[PDB]
Protein backbone atom coordinates (compact mmCIF):
# COMPACT_ATOMS: atom_id res chain seq x y z
CA UNK A 1 0.00 0.00 0.00
CA UNK A 2 2.02 3.15 -0.81
CA UNK A 3 1.88 5.55 1.67
CA UNK A 4 1.90 8.71 0.29
CA UNK A 5 3.17 11.45 2.50
CA UNK A 6 3.03 15.07 1.99
CA UNK A 7 4.82 18.64 3.59
CA UNK A 8 4.03 20.53 5.04
CA UNK A 9 0.33 20.12 6.36
CA UNK A 10 -0.52 23.82 6.54
CA UNK A 11 1.62 26.64 4.05
CA UNK A 12 1.24 30.62 5.15
CA UNK A 13 1.83 32.39 2.00
CA UNK A 14 0.90 36.13 1.06
CA UNK A 15 -0.92 36.28 -2.06
CA UNK A 16 0.27 37.03 -4.42
CA UNK A 17 3.70 34.88 -3.62
CA UNK A 18 4.64 31.92 -4.77
CA UNK A 19 4.13 28.42 -3.18
CA UNK A 20 5.46 24.46 -3.65
CA UNK A 21 4.01 21.51 -1.96
CA UNK A 22 6.14 18.06 -1.35
CA UNK A 23 3.91 15.01 -2.65
CA UNK A 24 6.27 11.45 -1.72
CA UNK A 25 5.87 7.87 -2.20
CA UNK A 26 7.33 4.55 -0.73
CA UNK A 27 7.68 2.74 -3.72
CA UNK A 28 8.39 4.28 -7.63
CA UNK A 29 5.12 4.62 -9.33
CA UNK A 30 6.73 4.23 -12.77
CA UNK A 31 4.30 1.65 -14.83
CA UNK A 32 5.24 -1.17 -16.93
CA UNK A 33 4.40 1.22 -20.20
CA UNK A 34 6.59 4.11 -18.76
CA UNK A 35 4.51 6.96 -16.93
CA UNK A 36 4.09 8.29 -13.34
CA UNK A 37 0.57 8.29 -12.14
CA UNK A 38 0.29 10.67 -9.70
CA UNK A 39 -2.18 13.64 -9.93
CA UNK A 40 -3.06 16.60 -7.78
CA UNK A 41 -6.61 17.67 -6.04
CA UNK A 42 -7.86 20.64 -4.59
CA UNK A 43 -10.65 20.84 -1.95
CA UNK A 44 -12.43 23.91 -1.37
CA UNK A 45 -13.91 24.01 2.11
CA UNK A 46 -17.62 22.71 1.36
CA UNK A 47 -17.00 21.49 -2.38
CA UNK A 48 -15.85 18.18 -3.83
CA UNK A 49 -12.16 17.49 -4.47
CA UNK A 50 -11.38 18.62 -8.07
CA UNK A 51 -8.55 17.26 -10.41
CA UNK A 52 -6.07 19.90 -11.34
CA UNK A 53 -2.89 18.16 -12.62
CA UNK A 54 -2.33 14.81 -14.00
CA UNK A 55 0.61 12.29 -14.89
CA UNK A 56 2.80 14.32 -13.67
CA UNK A 57 2.69 17.86 -15.33
CA UNK A 58 -0.36 18.21 -16.78
CA UNK A 59 -2.65 20.80 -16.44
CA UNK A 60 -6.66 19.86 -16.59
CA UNK A 61 -9.01 21.53 -18.80
CA UNK A 62 -9.32 25.33 -17.97
CA UNK A 63 -6.75 24.91 -14.99
CA UNK A 64 -4.48 28.78 -14.36
CA UNK A 65 -1.41 28.59 -16.59
CA UNK A 66 0.60 28.88 -12.99
CA UNK A 67 0.56 25.44 -11.64
CA UNK A 68 3.32 23.25 -12.61
CA UNK A 69 4.05 19.83 -11.92
CA UNK A 70 7.31 17.77 -11.61
CA UNK A 71 8.92 14.42 -10.59
CA UNK A 72 9.25 10.50 -11.12
CA UNK A 73 9.16 7.73 -9.03
CA UNK A 74 8.64 8.93 -5.29
CA UNK A 75 9.54 12.32 -5.24
CA UNK A 76 6.99 14.74 -6.70
CA UNK A 77 6.18 18.73 -6.70
CA UNK A 78 3.46 20.82 -7.11
CA UNK A 79 4.69 24.55 -7.86
CA UNK A 80 2.32 27.60 -8.31
CA UNK A 81 4.15 31.23 -9.17
CA UNK A 82 1.35 33.73 -8.08
CA UNK A 83 -0.80 32.36 -5.09
CA UNK A 84 -4.46 33.50 -5.67
CA UNK A 85 -7.46 34.07 -3.73
CA UNK A 86 -9.00 31.31 -5.55
CA UNK A 87 -6.44 28.99 -4.50
CA UNK A 88 -6.66 28.50 -0.50
CA UNK A 89 -7.46 25.05 0.07
CA UNK A 90 -6.16 21.67 0.51
CA UNK A 91 -4.47 20.05 -1.76
CA UNK A 92 -4.27 16.24 -2.27
CA UNK A 93 -1.86 13.55 -4.28
CA UNK A 94 -3.27 10.21 -5.46
CA UNK A 95 -1.36 7.21 -7.03
CA UNK A 96 -3.18 5.02 -9.96
CA UNK A 97 -0.27 3.15 -10.82
CA UNK A 98 -0.95 0.23 -8.23
CA UNK A 99 -4.22 -0.71 -6.67
CA UNK A 100 -5.50 0.36 -3.86
CA UNK A 101 -5.46 4.04 -4.96
CA UNK A 102 -3.43 5.96 -2.15
CA UNK A 103 -3.85 9.89 -0.99
CA UNK A 104 -1.54 12.13 0.76
CA UNK A 105 -2.13 13.80 3.87
CA UNK A 106 -3.24 17.04 2.10
CA UNK A 107 -1.70 20.91 2.34
CA UNK A 108 -3.71 23.30 3.46
CA UNK A 109 -2.69 26.04 2.08
CA UNK A 110 -3.70 29.60 4.45
CA UNK A 111 -2.90 33.50 4.28
CA UNK A 112 -0.01 34.84 6.67
CA UNK A 113 -0.67 37.66 8.51
CA UNK A 114 0.57 39.21 11.28
CA UNK A 115 0.25 37.90 15.22
CA UNK A 116 -2.26 38.99 17.12
CA UNK A 117 -3.13 38.21 21.09
CA UNK A 118 -6.65 36.58 21.41
CA UNK A 119 -9.07 38.85 23.59
CA UNK A 120 -10.19 35.93 26.10
CA UNK A 121 -13.86 36.12 27.73
CA UNK A 122 -15.03 34.20 30.54
CA UNK A 123 -19.37 33.87 31.31
CA UNK A 124 -20.58 32.63 34.33
CA UNK A 125 -23.58 30.09 34.21
CA UNK A 126 -26.99 31.67 32.82
CA UNK A 127 -28.96 31.66 36.01
CA UNK A 128 -31.99 30.15 33.77
CA UNK A 129 -29.57 27.14 33.48
CA UNK A 130 -29.97 26.50 37.36
CA UNK A 131 -33.38 25.89 37.03
CA UNK A 132 -32.05 22.90 34.75
CA UNK A 133 -29.57 21.43 37.07
CA UNK A 134 -26.35 21.70 35.00
CA UNK A 135 -23.96 24.75 34.79
CA UNK A 136 -21.68 25.10 31.95
CA UNK A 137 -18.72 27.99 31.78
CA UNK A 138 -18.08 28.87 28.14
CA UNK A 139 -14.98 31.00 27.29
CA UNK A 140 -13.94 32.66 24.42
CA UNK A 141 -10.46 33.60 22.87
CA UNK A 142 -11.22 35.79 20.08
CA UNK A 143 -8.95 37.08 17.05
CA UNK A 144 -5.90 35.49 17.46
CA UNK A 145 -3.45 34.42 15.16
CA UNK A 146 -0.97 32.04 14.70
CA UNK A 147 -3.80 29.21 15.39
CA UNK A 148 -1.62 27.73 17.99
CA UNK A 149 -2.98 28.02 21.33
CA UNK A 150 -3.78 25.92 24.78
CA UNK A 151 -6.61 26.51 26.92
CA UNK A 152 -6.64 25.20 30.71
CA UNK A 153 -9.43 25.58 32.79
CA UNK A 154 -8.76 25.49 37.18
CA UNK A 155 -11.25 25.25 39.60
CA UNK A 156 -10.03 26.65 42.85
CA UNK A 157 -5.96 26.49 41.88
CA UNK A 158 -6.47 22.27 40.32
CA UNK A 159 -7.08 21.70 36.47
CA UNK A 160 -8.55 18.31 37.57
CA UNK A 161 -9.58 18.44 33.37
CA UNK A 162 -11.94 16.76 31.62
CA UNK A 163 -15.53 17.90 30.59
CA UNK A 164 -14.19 20.52 28.22
CA UNK A 165 -15.45 21.13 24.46
CA UNK A 166 -13.50 23.18 22.22
CA UNK A 167 -14.58 24.35 18.51
CA UNK A 168 -12.58 26.73 16.20
CA UNK A 169 -13.43 28.27 13.69
CA UNK A 170 -11.38 28.48 10.10
CA UNK A 171 -9.26 31.39 8.88
CA UNK A 172 -11.31 34.78 8.42
CA UNK A 173 -11.90 36.49 5.64
CA UNK A 174 -10.90 39.74 6.42
CA UNK A 175 -8.49 40.00 9.23
CA UNK A 176 -7.11 36.16 8.76
CA UNK A 177 -7.15 35.40 12.27
CA UNK A 178 -9.04 32.44 13.79
CA UNK A 179 -11.32 32.09 16.79
CA UNK A 180 -12.21 29.31 19.44
CA UNK A 181 -14.54 28.60 22.19
CA UNK A 182 -13.83 26.31 25.38
CA UNK A 183 -16.66 25.19 27.63
CA UNK A 184 -16.37 23.42 30.71
CA UNK A 185 -19.58 21.76 31.78
CA UNK A 186 -20.13 20.08 35.28
CA UNK A 187 -23.56 20.14 37.26
CA UNK A 188 -25.20 22.46 39.61
CA UNK A 189 -24.48 19.90 42.83
CA UNK A 190 -20.62 19.71 41.62
CA UNK A 191 -20.30 23.26 40.42
CA UNK A 192 -22.26 24.74 43.71
CA UNK A 193 -19.58 22.90 45.65
CA UNK A 194 -16.72 25.25 44.27
CA UNK A 195 -15.16 29.06 44.26
CA UNK A 196 -13.22 30.08 41.16
CA UNK A 197 -13.17 29.59 37.49
CA UNK A 198 -10.38 29.87 35.97
CA UNK A 199 -10.10 29.78 31.81
CA UNK A 200 -6.12 30.84 31.18
CA UNK A 201 -4.08 30.74 27.43
CA UNK A 202 -0.88 30.12 26.25
CA UNK A 203 -0.16 31.78 22.89
CA UNK A 204 3.51 32.73 21.39
CA UNK A 205 2.15 36.59 21.71
CA UNK A 206 2.94 36.39 25.67
CA UNK A 207 5.65 35.46 28.03
CA UNK A 208 2.84 35.21 30.52
CA UNK A 209 -0.22 32.84 30.64
CA UNK A 210 -3.62 35.25 29.91
CA UNK A 211 -5.48 34.51 32.99
CA UNK A 212 -9.53 35.15 33.26
CA UNK A 213 -11.37 34.17 36.38
CA UNK A 214 -14.30 34.71 38.80
CA UNK A 215 -15.33 33.77 42.19
CA UNK A 216 -18.61 32.19 43.50
CA UNK A 217 -21.52 29.51 44.12
CA UNK A 218 -21.32 27.48 47.06
CA UNK A 219 -22.66 25.66 50.27
CA UNK B 1 -20.78 18.64 -20.03
CA UNK B 2 -19.98 15.39 -18.09
CA UNK B 3 -22.03 15.18 -14.58
CA UNK B 4 -22.51 12.50 -11.92
CA UNK B 5 -25.77 13.33 -9.77
CA UNK B 6 -25.17 11.56 -6.50
CA UNK B 7 -28.26 11.48 -4.07
CA UNK B 8 -28.26 11.94 -0.49
CA UNK B 9 -28.07 12.88 2.84
CA UNK B 10 -29.19 10.48 5.08
CA UNK B 11 -29.54 10.22 8.25
CA UNK B 12 -29.81 6.37 9.80
CA UNK B 13 -29.93 4.47 12.92
CA UNK B 14 -26.95 1.65 13.60
CA UNK B 15 -26.77 -1.67 11.97
CA UNK B 16 -28.79 -0.83 9.22
CA UNK B 17 -28.21 -0.18 5.71
CA UNK B 18 -28.29 2.38 2.70
CA UNK B 19 -27.73 1.94 -0.95
CA UNK B 20 -26.59 5.75 -2.17
CA UNK B 21 -26.48 5.86 -5.59
CA UNK B 22 -24.27 8.44 -8.57
CA UNK B 23 -25.97 9.02 -11.89
CA UNK B 24 -23.70 9.65 -14.97
CA UNK B 25 -24.45 12.08 -17.98
CA UNK B 26 -22.53 13.57 -20.78
CA UNK B 27 -20.49 10.65 -21.86
CA UNK B 28 -20.60 6.89 -22.93
CA UNK B 29 -21.45 5.54 -19.88
CA UNK B 30 -20.04 1.71 -20.48
CA UNK B 31 -17.16 3.06 -21.49
CA UNK B 32 -15.69 4.21 -18.36
CA UNK B 33 -16.06 2.71 -14.66
CA UNK B 34 -17.07 4.83 -11.32
CA UNK B 35 -15.16 4.13 -8.46
CA UNK B 36 -15.98 5.46 -4.68
CA UNK B 37 -14.28 7.66 -2.17
CA UNK B 38 -14.67 7.86 1.95
CA UNK B 39 -14.49 11.40 3.41
CA UNK B 40 -13.45 11.10 6.77
CA UNK B 41 -13.81 13.83 9.90
CA UNK B 42 -10.17 12.62 10.43
CA UNK B 43 -10.25 14.29 6.70
CA UNK B 44 -8.18 12.01 4.69
CA UNK B 45 -9.11 10.62 1.17
CA UNK B 46 -10.28 7.05 1.41
CA UNK B 47 -10.95 4.76 -1.49
CA UNK B 48 -12.97 2.18 -1.60
CA UNK B 49 -13.19 0.12 -4.20
CA UNK B 50 -14.33 0.40 -8.44
CA UNK B 51 -16.76 -1.67 -10.18
CA UNK B 52 -16.86 -1.89 -14.35
CA UNK B 53 -14.27 -1.42 -17.05
CA UNK B 54 -11.23 -2.91 -15.06
CA UNK B 55 -12.43 -4.10 -12.17
CA UNK B 56 -12.07 -5.53 -8.92
CA UNK B 57 -16.03 -5.03 -8.22
CA UNK B 58 -18.76 -6.12 -5.15
CA UNK B 59 -16.39 -3.97 -3.23
CA UNK B 60 -12.46 -4.09 -2.91
CA UNK B 61 -10.23 -2.57 -1.03
CA UNK B 62 -9.07 -4.43 1.95
CA UNK B 63 -10.80 -2.24 4.85
CA UNK B 64 -14.20 -2.46 2.81
CA UNK B 65 -15.00 -5.93 1.64
CA UNK B 66 -18.30 -7.09 3.20
CA UNK B 67 -18.81 -3.69 4.38
CA UNK B 68 -19.95 -1.92 1.65
CA UNK B 69 -21.37 -3.78 -2.12
CA UNK B 70 -21.18 -2.29 -5.48
CA UNK B 71 -23.76 -2.06 -8.22
CA UNK B 72 -24.64 -0.77 -11.34
CA UNK B 73 -27.58 -0.25 -13.98
CA UNK B 74 -27.59 0.72 -17.29
CA UNK B 75 -30.47 1.09 -17.77
CA UNK B 76 -30.89 4.09 -16.29
CA UNK B 77 -27.00 5.13 -15.81
CA UNK B 78 -27.19 4.43 -11.72
CA UNK B 79 -23.79 3.09 -9.52
CA UNK B 80 -24.95 1.56 -6.29
CA UNK B 81 -23.08 1.28 -3.10
CA UNK B 82 -24.48 -0.26 -0.02
CA UNK B 83 -23.01 -0.16 3.31
CA UNK B 84 -24.49 -2.09 5.92
CA UNK B 85 -23.23 -2.58 9.54
CA UNK B 86 -23.71 0.74 9.85
CA UNK B 87 -22.14 3.07 12.77
CA UNK B 88 -21.18 6.08 13.67
CA UNK B 89 -17.46 5.29 12.84
CA UNK B 90 -19.35 5.10 9.16
CA UNK B 91 -20.57 8.99 9.24
CA UNK B 92 -18.91 10.77 6.73
CA UNK B 93 -18.75 11.84 3.22
CA UNK B 94 -19.03 9.35 0.09
CA UNK B 95 -18.03 10.56 -3.09
CA UNK B 96 -18.62 8.80 -6.74
CA UNK B 97 -15.67 9.26 -9.26
CA UNK B 98 -15.13 8.51 -13.09
CA UNK B 99 -12.38 6.31 -13.33
CA UNK B 100 -10.08 7.99 -16.37
CA UNK B 101 -7.55 5.87 -18.44
CA UNK B 102 -4.50 7.89 -19.69
CA UNK B 103 -6.28 11.35 -19.73
CA UNK B 104 -5.31 10.16 -16.34
CA UNK B 105 -7.30 9.79 -13.01
CA UNK B 106 -10.73 11.20 -11.42
CA UNK B 107 -11.65 13.94 -14.10
CA UNK B 108 -15.08 13.97 -12.24
CA UNK B 109 -16.41 13.90 -9.36
CA UNK B 110 -20.08 13.67 -7.40
CA UNK B 111 -21.37 16.56 -4.78
CA UNK B 112 -20.77 14.06 -2.07
CA UNK B 113 -23.27 12.39 0.02
CA UNK B 114 -23.17 13.04 4.77
CA UNK B 115 -24.48 10.21 6.28
CA UNK B 116 -25.13 10.24 10.15
CA UNK B 117 -25.51 7.75 11.97
CA UNK B 118 -27.20 8.25 15.52
CA UNK B 119 -28.94 6.64 18.20
CA UNK B 120 -30.66 9.95 19.44
CA UNK B 121 -34.13 11.03 18.88
CA UNK B 122 -34.84 14.64 17.93
CA UNK B 123 -34.28 17.13 20.21
CA UNK B 124 -34.76 20.63 20.63
CA UNK B 125 -31.98 22.89 22.10
CA UNK B 126 -31.89 24.53 25.39
CA UNK B 127 -30.38 28.25 24.53
CA UNK B 128 -29.14 30.46 27.47
CA UNK B 129 -27.96 33.71 27.40
CA UNK B 130 -24.18 34.67 28.23
CA UNK B 131 -23.67 38.28 29.51
CA UNK B 132 -21.00 40.05 30.16
CA UNK B 133 -18.08 38.14 31.01
CA UNK B 134 -17.31 38.62 34.53
CA UNK B 135 -19.71 41.28 35.67
CA UNK B 136 -17.42 43.69 36.30
CA UNK B 137 -15.55 43.37 32.33
CA UNK B 138 -17.11 46.03 30.44
CA UNK B 139 -14.87 48.67 29.75
CA UNK B 140 -14.53 49.88 26.15
CA UNK B 141 -15.87 46.88 24.17
CA UNK B 142 -17.94 44.08 25.36
CA UNK B 143 -18.35 40.62 24.38
CA UNK B 144 -22.00 38.51 25.13
CA UNK B 145 -22.94 35.59 23.60
CA UNK B 146 -25.59 32.61 23.50
CA UNK B 147 -25.17 29.04 24.24
CA UNK B 148 -27.40 26.31 21.88
CA UNK B 149 -26.94 23.26 23.71
CA UNK B 150 -28.06 19.61 23.57
CA UNK B 151 -30.26 19.65 19.89
CA UNK B 152 -30.41 17.01 17.53
CA UNK B 153 -30.51 16.93 14.25
CA UNK B 154 -28.24 20.03 12.45
CA UNK B 155 -28.45 22.76 11.50
CA UNK B 156 -29.60 25.35 13.59
CA UNK B 157 -30.00 29.15 12.63
CA UNK B 158 -28.81 31.63 15.06
CA UNK B 159 -28.68 35.34 14.40
CA UNK B 160 -28.22 38.61 16.73
CA UNK B 161 -30.74 41.13 16.07
CA UNK B 162 -32.68 40.24 13.41
CA UNK B 163 -29.66 39.97 11.29
CA UNK B 164 -28.60 43.67 11.68
CA UNK B 165 -25.90 42.92 14.01
CA UNK B 166 -23.26 40.93 11.86
CA UNK B 167 -19.39 42.35 12.24
CA UNK B 168 -17.80 41.31 15.34
CA UNK B 169 -20.15 38.25 15.79
CA UNK B 170 -18.59 35.10 15.75
CA UNK B 171 -20.28 31.88 15.31
CA UNK B 172 -18.99 28.13 16.31
CA UNK B 173 -19.10 24.87 14.50
CA UNK B 174 -21.27 22.83 15.90
CA UNK B 175 -19.86 19.79 18.02
CA UNK B 176 -21.45 17.20 19.28
CA UNK B 177 -21.13 15.23 23.27
CA UNK B 178 -23.06 12.82 24.14
CA UNK B 179 -25.32 11.91 20.97
CA UNK B 180 -26.79 15.61 21.05
CA UNK B 181 -24.99 19.05 19.44
CA UNK B 182 -24.22 22.42 21.17
CA UNK B 183 -22.96 25.63 19.77
CA UNK B 184 -21.90 29.37 21.17
CA UNK B 185 -21.82 32.28 19.45
CA UNK B 186 -20.58 35.68 20.41
CA UNK B 187 -20.85 39.20 19.78
CA UNK B 188 -18.40 42.09 20.57
CA UNK B 189 -19.89 45.72 20.44
CA UNK B 190 -18.72 49.17 21.77
CA UNK B 191 -19.05 49.22 25.81
CA UNK B 192 -21.29 52.55 25.82
CA UNK B 193 -24.23 51.09 23.42
CA UNK B 194 -25.22 47.85 25.58
CA UNK B 195 -26.84 47.38 28.78
CA UNK B 196 -29.41 48.94 26.62
CA UNK B 197 -31.44 45.78 26.13
CA UNK B 198 -30.56 46.49 22.64
CA UNK B 199 -29.33 43.14 22.21
CA UNK B 200 -30.98 39.70 21.42
CA UNK B 201 -30.32 36.11 20.75
CA UNK B 202 -32.14 34.29 17.55
CA UNK B 203 -32.07 30.40 17.23
CA UNK B 204 -34.24 28.46 14.72
CA UNK B 205 -34.11 24.64 14.69
CA UNK B 206 -36.49 23.24 12.19
CA UNK B 207 -37.98 20.49 13.91
CA UNK B 208 -40.02 23.93 15.33
CA UNK B 209 -37.81 26.65 17.44
CA UNK B 210 -37.21 30.35 19.22
CA UNK B 211 -35.17 33.51 20.49
CA UNK B 212 -33.49 34.87 24.03
CA UNK B 213 -32.58 38.26 24.91
CA UNK B 214 -29.68 39.67 26.98
CA UNK B 215 -30.74 41.44 30.33
CA UNK B 216 -29.76 44.20 31.97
Amino acid sequence: DVVMTQSPLSLPVSLGDQASISCRSSQSLVHSNGNNYLHWYLQKSGQAPKLLIYKVSNRFSGVPDRFSGSGSGTDFTLKISRVEAEDLGVYFCSQSTHVPLTFGGGTKLEIKRADAAPTVSIFPPSSEQLTSGGASVVCFLNNFYPKDINVKWKIDGSERQNGVLNSWTDQDSKDSTYSMSSTLTLTKDEYERHNSYTCEATHKTSTSPIVKSFNRNEC
Amino acid sequence: QVQLQQSGPELVRPGVSVKISCKGSGYTFIDYAIHWVKESHAKSLEWIGVISAYSGDTNYNQKFKGKATMTVDKSSNTAYLELARLTSEDSAIYYCARGGWLLLSFDYWGQGTTLTVSSAKTTAPSVTPLAPVCGDTTGSSVTLGVLVKGYFPEPVTLTWNSGSLSSGVHTFPAVLQSDLYTLSSSVTVTSSTWPSQSITCNVAHPASSTKVDKKI
